[PDB]
RNA sequence: ACAGGUUUGG
């Protein structure tokens, strides 16, 4: 028991544990259409921090920070899921449901990509069962659903100390997100680049789990 | 906790307060940091920092909370409405 | 240090205000 | 390193400038029985009719020319606070990559 | 149970003081990471009010000199020939020739706008493109 | 079966109109409805990845459709780009009378 | 004032 300490003490002592700065770069970002926001009348007023400018009109997502809240978002996502934590991605838009469900049966995780009932979250042992687990990380690739308002699940997750990364536009909320990713999430590849990082992210982390684990078995 | 009868709001709202619990931080675990004047709604309470010897002379509801919280001394003035929930 | 920054400058694509059909007429 | 000002410098959607009246290569992504989601690539796409003349020519993944006219569809009414985006670009057919 | 307060703090702040006071006798295991690695800006609630009065955003539009020479371009002769292709990284369109023209017709040592105009708008026929000038 | 119910009819002879409250012995699998299996292993976590939709077994089956129908979509895709038309209409089933 | 009772179907 003394020992299984080792194995959750031990990535927290790096910066870079998982090695994930090699798998995105500002060019990487860039070619994905990832800095494009809305236009400047849909600018929500907790987005001007994390904006570069406005490119007549349409509003301009800077990137250095999009890549310094993506670094942090990626190590959280790639520990929780080291860790052995349920991770769920919700996402309430009708365009790449399908990519966040087979992302997420690809990843092992759990999905949600269809209208989010009401005591979901919080309402838990009588609407999913009788003793269940909550998820241990929420990530969201559509903050807003198709009413264009914030989520129900961004405000439960809160309610309920859950962890939240969430990637926002210029029109989002990201009072109650623990990690934001300043980016688009209306192109179809600024989506599925989000979508791949954080699908090879999980992936690396059960497999350096599984190798700690490897090792585990040949320290004793 | 509302119900039709008093014992089931009584244990409506005793099962659903330790959903919403609050951390109060108590300087020495006697006495609050610093003297706190706030406006709620239409509610004007007035607390004010007081040493050992100076024993929860506060609102008669004031002085439970603070019995629960752990507050041994404090002085509480409730001006304007007092109506309980705010 | 950047070269590549935007500077404040005015608006170089600003259309021309339209006119009335008696626009600077008598 | 290269910086995200240099590179949005020099990025074809700032060299693009107003997006009226600009002609712009988008591929089609999506087909329904009479529209056509074509990408022309900047951040929305923009649904166009079928025209009648070489109508069996557009296929998913077929090339066609633009003339863009709104690169996304917002406007502000009575009592609103924000505006009530279309999700969508304004664009009009023209051919399908000429060449 | 827990502390269903959104309004009153992040979730990081409500997780410790609930440990700390001994409530929560079982510690998440996102807390370590959050203590290892915390975000930039901690999540605690703000409510978006509205901005009145003389304030206005602070962004700042995005113009570059560049701008300057392309309105002249899609002033006179509109859209260039080669359609805009916004796929291609590196694409150059005809007004990113015609500033790049202009860019070293002013370091050529000339000053005046008709000299520095006409005299890129002739030199680009050197590369053998066509030049529509909108009546 | 047409034994067991036969000899519960001789040997406790009920006479009730409704068919329902005449003692049965039947299979325990057409008398107790279908249970649910098990959602979650030992450590918690869930079986299935659509388990926090709260439809785990109706939005699994509407995926499976679904990625069935754009495989459909991009097989047909390219066939019509290769030219070629091998399949029928096989949706018109009348004469057999499916519903 | 450490306050409490009292307007009303509420
Ligand atoms: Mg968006
Ligand atoms: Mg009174
Ligand atoms: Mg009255
Ligand atoms: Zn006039």
């Amino acid at each position: 028991n003394d020992l299984r300490d080792r194995i959750l003490s031990e990535p927290l002592k790096h910066a870079d544990f998982f090695n994930l700065k090699e798998l995105f770069s500002v060019r990487s970002l860039f070619d994905a259409r990832v800095h494009l926001g809305h236009k400047a009348g849909c600018r929500h007023r907790f987005m001007e921090p994390y904006l570069f400018g406005s490119r007549l009109g349409q509003d301009i997502i800077d990137l250095e920070q999009t890549a310094a809240h993506l670094q942090l978002a990626l190590n959280f996502t790639a520990h929780v899921a080291y860790r052995e934590g349920i991770i769920l991605f919700v996402s309430r838009h009708r365009q790449f449901a399908h990519l966040i469900e087979t992302t997420a049966r690809d990843c092992g995780e759990y999905a949600h990509t269809r209208y989010f009932k009401g005591g979901l979250l919080t309402n838990a042992p009588l609407l999913l069962g009788p003793g269940v687990r909550l998820p241990d990380l929420i990530i969201f690739l559509h903050t807003l659903n198709n009413v264009f308002e914030p989520h129900v699940a961004v405000r439960d997750a809160a309610k309920m100390n859950i962890p939240t990364v969430g990637i926002v536009d210029t029109n989002c909320n990201p009072a109650l997100i623990t990690y934001p990713v300043p980016g688009n999430d209306d192109s179809p590849p600024a989506v599925r680049l989000f979508c791949r990082l954080f699908q090879v992210a999980i992936s690396r982390a059960k497999e350096k789990r599984r190798q700690v684990e490897a090792l585990y078995r040949l320290q004793g | 906790g509302k119900a039709t009868e008093r014992a089931d709001a009584f244990r409506k709202a005793k099962n659903r307060a330790v959903h919403y619990l609050h951390y109060i931080e108590r300087y020495e675990d006697h006495t609050i940091y610093h003297d706190i004047s706030l406006k709620f709604k239409r509610t004007h309470i007035k607390m004010k920092k007081q040493p050992r010897g100076y024993g929860l002379h506060c609102h008669r509801a004031i002085m439970t909370i603070c019995r629960l919280i752990g507050i041994k001394d404090l002085y509480a003035k409730v001006s304007g409405s007092v109506n309980m929930l705010n | 240090s950047n070269e590549d920054l935007p500077v404040p400058m005015e608006n170089p694509y600003k259309e021309p205000l339209k006119k009335c059909i008696l626009c600077e007429k008598h | 390193v290269e910086s995200f000002a240099s590179m949005l410098r020099h990025s074809p959607l700032t060299q693009m400038g107003p997006a009226k009246n600009k002609l712009v290569i988008g591929q089609i992504f999506h087909i329904v029985e009479d529209d056509l989601y074509i990408d022309f690539g900047g951040k929305f796409h923009c649904v166009c009719k079928r025209p009648e003349v070489d109508g069996e020519k557009y296929q998913k993944g077929t090339r066609v020319r633009l003339r863009l006219l709104d690169l996304e569809l917002t406007s502000r009414f009575l009592g609103a606070t924000t505006d009530t985006t279309i999700l969508e670009a304004d664009a009009v057919l023209l051919g399908l990559q000429e060449s | 149970a827990g502390s269903r307060l959104e309004t009153v703090g992040s979730i990081f702040s409500r997780t410790r003081d609930l440990i700390r006071a001994g409530v929560l006798k079982e510690k998440p295991l996102w807390l370590d990471i959050y203590n290892a690695f915390p975000p930039l800006r901690e999540p605690v609630f703000r409510r978006p009010r509205l901005r009145y009065g003389k304030a206005k955003a602070a962004v700042q539009d995005i113009f570059y000199h560049e701008d300057r020479i392309r309105a002249k371009f899609y002033s006179a002769y509109g859209s260039g020939p080669k359609a805009f292709d916004l796929f291609n990284p590196n694409f150059k369109s005809t007004c990113q020739r015609f500033v790049e023209k202009y860019i070293e017709l002013q370091r050529l040592g000339e000053t005046d706008e008709e000299k520095l105009f006409v005299e890129a708008g002739k030199a680009l026929l050197a590369e053998g493109v066509t030049l529509r000038r909108v009546g | 079966q047409e034994d067991i119910d036969r000899a519960i009819a001789y040997l406790f002879p009920s006479g009730l109109f409704e068919k329902r409250a005449r003692p049965i012995m039947k299979h325990p699998e057409e008398i107790f409805p279908k249970q649910r299996a098990i959602q979650w292993g030992e450590d918690g976590r869930p079986f299935h990845f659509l388990f926090y939709t709260g439809k785990q077994s109706y939005y699994s089956l509407m995926h499976d459709t679904y990625g069935k129908l754009l495989d459909v979509e991009k097989h047909h895709n390219q066939l019509r780009a290769k030219d070629l038309l091998a399949e029928k209409t096989k949706i018109l089933k009348d004469p057999i009378g499916s519903r």
